[PDB]
């Protein structure tokens, strides 16, 4: 976690930054694929 | 499908018998598992797979 | 976890896809042999 503001992290036992763009937007863009739950 | 790259060929036994007795093993680098599909390109040998 | 769709996991800890076919065919593909389990 604490990323950059303009990103954020998906994850926590590992570190992945990814743009808040990619957050929800109906792809897997990390390893583990929370970015498409509870959207 | 899955890209195979630095195939190599080692023949492990061969015996030219009537039954399928050779047997060669292939070593490469793959990028994720799948299915290829092999051939020989000269009628000496016949693939049992 | 949230492979291909093509491909299925096998796995908790580690990450190794397999293809769907692959699942349930009388021979082990994963370390942790659950291709077989619940067939
Ligand atoms: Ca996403
Ligand atoms: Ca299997």
């Amino acid at each position: 976690r604490t990323c950059r503001i303009h990103e954020i992290s998906c994850g926590a036992h590992s570190t992945q930054c990814i743009p808040v763009s990619w957050r929800c937007d109906g792809e897997n863009d990390c390893d583990s694929g929370e970015d498409e739950e509870n959207c | 499908a899955p890209t195979i790259i630095d195939l190599t060929c080692t023949v492990a036994t061969c015996t030219h018998s009537s039954d399928f007795g050779g047997v060669l093993t292939l070593t490469y680098k793959t990028d994720k598992n799948g299915d290829c599909s092999v051939h020989s390109h000269s009628n000496v040998a016949t693939l049992q797979e």
